[PDB]
């Protein structure tokens, strides 16, 4: 809000399954206005996904 | 090779702090940050050979 341009950033959340951390994040998504959207990564190996 | 402590300060005054305060986008006139707050930074919070 102070310096201009949007900007991206990278965050982290832990802590027990179930403690409501992702539904923050779509309470984010109504504060920001951006898109919201979520997608697995657990147990992948393959590299042709990312 | 890693980085010497002290070394790191002469780092921080120049190469580290503007950096950062090109990204904040502050000044020193509302963000004055001394060598001596950096040496004691490096010399509690962050012992590391990386930046
Ligand atoms: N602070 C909170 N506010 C609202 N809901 C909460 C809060 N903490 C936990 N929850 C509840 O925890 C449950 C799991 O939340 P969620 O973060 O979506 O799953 P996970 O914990 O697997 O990420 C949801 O039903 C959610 O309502």
């Amino acid at each position: 809000q102070l310096r201009g341009s949007t900007q991206g950033k990278i965050l982290c959340f832990y802590g027990p399954p179930g403690v409501g951390k992702t539904s923050i994040a779509r309470s984010i998504a109504r504060a920001l206005n951006r898109e919201y959207f979520r997608f697995s990564v657990g147990g992948m190996t393959d590299v042709a996904e990312i | 090779s890693g980085y010497v402590a002290q070394e790191k300060l002469a780092i921080a005054e120049r190469y580290l702090v503007p950096q950062a305060r090109a990204l904040c986008g502050l000044d020193e006139s509302k963000a004055k940050l001394s060598s001596d707050v950096l040496t004691l930074l490096i010399k509690q919070y962050c012992r590391e050979s990386g930046v």
